[PDB]
């Protein structure tokens, strides 16, 4: 199911906004407009395949499955497997 | 850039937002979550280096318990084929042959681990030379070897170890002839001190078995060939037999004191092993054996305590079964207590240092490596009460 | 019974020992049961 | 005090004291092997200001404190103040 899934993942904390990325980053789904949505996804697929080479690093079989980022003013969510690549909008809080 | 001004930046007092950033990421990342018997354990048997090769010791590592160094003595198939074998045998994998193996001239019946070299075995021969062996050098050959003089041991020796600190070590060897020796374990040409242990004058005792107290060094207990256990002072003015036991009629086959710690000392206890199948557990304190558990038609061949359980212990006996006694359950019947096929004659039992696997002598040379349910293996904190009572009763 | 003196109270008191015995060989008839039905092992220890 | 700080961190789990990482990427306080932890430290002053460059990219007025680098054998709570990386290897459970 695709509809009942983002609509559960938004409705748990009222979201700004969520898209399902199973593509390696470039994402056509929107939540709120294009740009904000598929540039920053694939930014942010960029900076976790930067990750996972950095959890590699240390050793190689090591992969991300998990990844938060609470910041002053926002926060972002991404749990990468193979392709699923999340994105969160949310308060710091 | 190099480390002298981390110094005095870190004295530097610009630090209260990095502590109080350090107090809040640790008070927000303190919650965490989730994200989603006695058996036959192993074998250990070779046949080039093994064939008949009865065992005759063994021992654990402290820094690698996952390795055991195995002892086979007489050589009577062939004159030609090696003498004494020693073979190392590994628990982190399993292999058909020992990861290691080393041979001596003589036959080695005596071996142990080295404490302060995480790379060497030193072991005992028959000739009675302390034959070392280090893993760094690829030749089977002892690397060194103590000479056969007065000074050292001259008859056949049963008895190696190397204990103290990490920085203070002593090689305790004594042979069947009484004589006690240390050595540096980097330096083995010459005996650093020794003396033959006797008692009432014209009195020697023929060593067969030994065991240091858990912490204690400088005095111990010495298991007799003639079947009467005493207790000696390693080094002091009292450094000698300092203890007459009645014991048994029977030669001792092995001894060992208490290898439990946490709760109230049980240390002054100890188990001896008498060749008419006689375990005391019993006391330094006292000089009546405190009990006397007899059965079977044959007799044992050795007896260890639990390293971290302090009732259960270990026994051999001659027709192929293993018995444990937990002193606390029960002290008329095995508590637990099965049969190796083959009904043979097992030498040697050796509790690993976790306590959690009992390892087992052989008459052919197969090491059986056998574990134990985890209700009988390990002990509550009732249980040191409950051995106290116990001890108590009578 | 008690500091009682009297002969018939220590008659009483044989007919109170005598019931007591009854339990005792009660007692008796249950542990020798129980002794012979674990018996014919062998002669060590626990079985003898 | 640096040795509260110390027993403080160290009572965490998995945690063996307190080590800080300054920009330099050399750990400040020496806790463990040094070599590893002076190429994995390199390794997180990089794909944190690779992270930083990321979120000032649309957010030019957040900060960076908090990150949950995850994997199926450890965590590393990885968290910038200004110049002393907060680095701390931690259990998933």
């Amino acid at each position: 199911e695709v509809e009942e899934t983002l609509k559960r993942l938004q409705s748990q904390k009222g979201v700004q906004g969520i898209i399902v990325v199973n593509t390696e980053g470039i994402p056509i789904k929107s939540t709120m407009d294009n740009p904000t949505t598929t540039q920053y996804a694939s930014l942010m697929h960029s900076f976790i395949l930067k990750a996972r080479s950095t959890v590699r690093d240390i050793d190689p079989q090591n992969d991300l499955t998990f990844l938060r980022i609470r910041s002053k003013k926002n926060e972002i969510m991404v749990a990468p497997d193979k392709d699923y690549f999340l994105i969160v909008i949310q308060n710091p809080t | 850039l190099t480390e002298e001004e981390k110094q005095q930046i870190l004295h530097s007092e610009e630090f209260l937002s990095f502590f109080d950033h350090s107090t809040r990421i640790v008070e927000r990342a303190l919650s965490e979550q989730i994200n989603i018997k006695l058996s036959l354990n192993r074998q250990f048997f070779d046949e080039r280096w093994s064939k008949h090769r009865v065992v005759s010791c063994l021992d654990w590592s402290s820094q690698y318990p996952e390795l055991l160094v195995a002892s086979y003595n007489n050589n009577e198939d062939a004159p030609h084929e090696p003498d004494g074998v020693a073979l190392v045998w590994n628990m982190k994998y399993k292999k058909t042959t020992p990861e290691y193996v080393f041979h001596c001239q003589s036959a080695v019946m005596s071996a142990t681990f080295a404490k302060f070299h995480p790379n060497l075995v030193v072991g005992g021969t028959y000739s009675g030379q302390i034959v070392l062996w280090d893993n760094r050098s690829n030749k089977r050959t002892p690397v060194q070897r103590t000479p056969l003089s007065a000074a050292a041991h001259t008859h056949p020796v049963y008895c190696v170890n190397v204990v103290g600190t990490q920085n203070a070590h002593n090689l305790i060897s004594i042979s069947t002839d009484g004589k006690i020796c240390s050595w540096s374990l980097d330096m083995l040409s010459h005996p650093q001190d020794s003396m033959e242990l006797v008692h009432k004058q014209s009195k020697a005792v023929a060593v067969t078995s030994m065991s240091f107290p858990v912490g204690d060094v400088n005095n111990f207990v010495v298991g007799s060939e003639e079947g009467s256990v005493y207790t000696a002072c390693r080094h002091g003015s009292k450094a000698g037999i300092s203890e007459m036991f009645e014991g048994h009629q029977g030669p001792i086959t092995g001894i060992h004191c208490h290898a439990a710690v946490g709760a109230v000392d049980f240390s002054h206890l100890f188990v001896t092993s008498s060749f008419d199948w006689t375990v005391k557990l019993w006391t330094t304190k006292n000089n009546k054996p405190l009990y006397s558990f007899e059965d079977n038609a044959d007799y044992v061949y050795d007896v260890m305590w639990s390293p971290t359980h302090p009732a259960l212990f270990a026994c051999v006996d001659g027709m192929g079964r293993l018995d444990l006694w937990n002193l606390n359950n029960d002290t008329e019947v095995p508590t637990a207590s099965i049969s190796v096929e083959g009904n043979p004659a097992l030498n040697r039992v050796r509790w690993t240092h976790s306590g959690r696997e009992i390892a087992v002598g052989d008459s052919e040379g197969q090491i059986v490596i056998y574990d134990v349910g985890e209700q009988i293996a390990v002990p509550r904190n009732d249980e040191w009460a409950r051995f106290g009572r116990t001890l108590a009763e009578i | 019974d008690g500091l009682d003196v009297s002969k018939e109270g220590t008659e009483a008191w044989e007919a109170a020992m005598k019931r007591y015995d009854e339990r005792i060989d009660r007692v008796e008839t249950r542990i020798t049961a129980r002794l012979r039905d674990q018996l014919g092992t062998a002669k060590n220890a626990n079985e003898m």
